Order: C-alpha cells, then structure tokens, then sequence
C-alpha cells in the first residue's frame, strides 16, 4: 500500500469553463523534504497554468509549463523536512474546458512522474493517486 | 584526482531534487546537516565557482525540470 496517496478531487463543468484542480495529498502526517512531479489532462481539457504556490507546504512552486512539471522544497526554517497541511492544495491546477468539448468524463493526473522525497538522500516515498475526474457535462 | 559529479551534493550517484534539499539543510541548520567535501564540491553548480548558495540548489530544481545542463566535470 502506498506510502502517500495524491488526491486530484472530482469537478463538474461545462463546455468554456475553466476548472480550478487542487490536488491534495494524504501522508498519514509523514513529513516530506521535496516533490518533483509532472502532470496530464485528458483531450482536449489543457493544463493552462501551475500555480507558484503550494499551500499544503507554504513554499514556491518552480514550474516548466512546457512538460507540465513542477518541483518545491518543503522545509522549515531549520531545514526538517514538513508534515503537509491537512485540507490544503499542494498544487493548484487551472484547467481550460473548451467550448466544443463533447460531453464526457476527463482525467487529470500525474504524467510519469510523481517523486516524493522523505530526507535529503535519495530516499523517497510509494506513491499512489486517486480521483481527477472532470465530468463535462 | 576524483573526477567531480556536478550536482550531486549528498554523493547517492544521481542529481535530483533530494540534492537541493540537502544544500538548503546545510545553511538553515549547519550543525546537523553537512555536505561531505566532494559534496560541497559537486553542489557548486551556478555561479561561477562562488560556492553553495541558495542559487545551486534552485539550479538543481531547474536542472530537475529540464530547463538548464549542468556544468562540466573536472
Ligand atoms: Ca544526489
Ligand atoms: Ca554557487
């Protein structure tokens, strides 16, 4: 069973909305030091912009916007590695629905790549995801 | 001469974002986090050979998402 678990949440919309994903994660209140992951959406929903700021680890979101990728550090002032806030985005996704859209169900999710690292020595977690479903409708 | 690996500040023989999260440790918290010397080498990356700043391990992230290459072996 995965170490931590990514939940993507379920959205309805219309054809021309845009949707607002956060995606939260569950840790079992595990402290994580990093993430450094990338994202998909199903066709023809697009990924318009990865939000600079996660709030579950109030910290900045470096992005590549070309390959959906996203990565942060998640410390204190210290350097100890920080147990996510419970409820709160660890990314923030804004996703265009355009107009011709055909009724359906569209995933958003990760894209071969989800690292989540527990210290600062390679070491990482098990990963699973769950939910994304923007039904179209 | 150990060839140095660029990047690669915890020596675990790849550059990804767990090294950024050890350079950031070594200046918030310098008695409990250390780089090895060839650490502290490997993790100079930006910066014309200044030392490790907060600037190297944001290179990492960079370097992580695929927007910059990192400098040459010596
Ligand atoms: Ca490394
Ligand atoms: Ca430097």
């Amino acid at each position: 069973n995965a170490d931590v678990v990514f939940d993507f949440q379920n959205y309805t919309a219309k054809a021309g909305d845009e949707v607002t994903v956060d995606v939260l994660v569950d840790s079992k209140n595990k402290p994580i030091s990093a993430m450094d992951v990338k994202f998909k959406v199903d066709s023809p929903l697009t990924i318009e912009e990865i939000d600079k700021e996660s709030l579950a680890f109030n910290t900045t979101v470096m992005t590549n916007m070309a390959i959906l990728g996203a990565n942060f550090k998640s410390l204190d002032d210290k350097g100890e590695p920080l147990v996510p806030k419970d409820g709160a985005a660890v990314f923030t996704l804004y996703v265009n629905v355009p107009a011709n859209t055909p009724d359906g169900t569209y995933y958003v999710g990760f894209n071969g790549k989800n690292e989540v690292h527990k210290s600062n020595d390679g070491s990482q977690f098990t990963v699973a995801s769950k939910n994304g479903a923007i039904t179209v409708g | 001469s150990v060839q140095k690996f660029p990047g690669d500040a915890n020596c675990d023989g790849i550059v990804d974002i767990s090294d950024a999260v050890l350079i950031m440790q070594t200046m918030a918290n310098p008695s409990k986090y250390q780089m090895t010397d060839k650490g502290r080498i490997n993790a100079d990356v930006t910066g014309n050979s200044d030392g490790v700043t907060v600037l190297d391990a944001q290179f990492i992230q960079s370097y992580c998402l695929g927007l910059v290459e990192l400098p040459p072996v010596e």
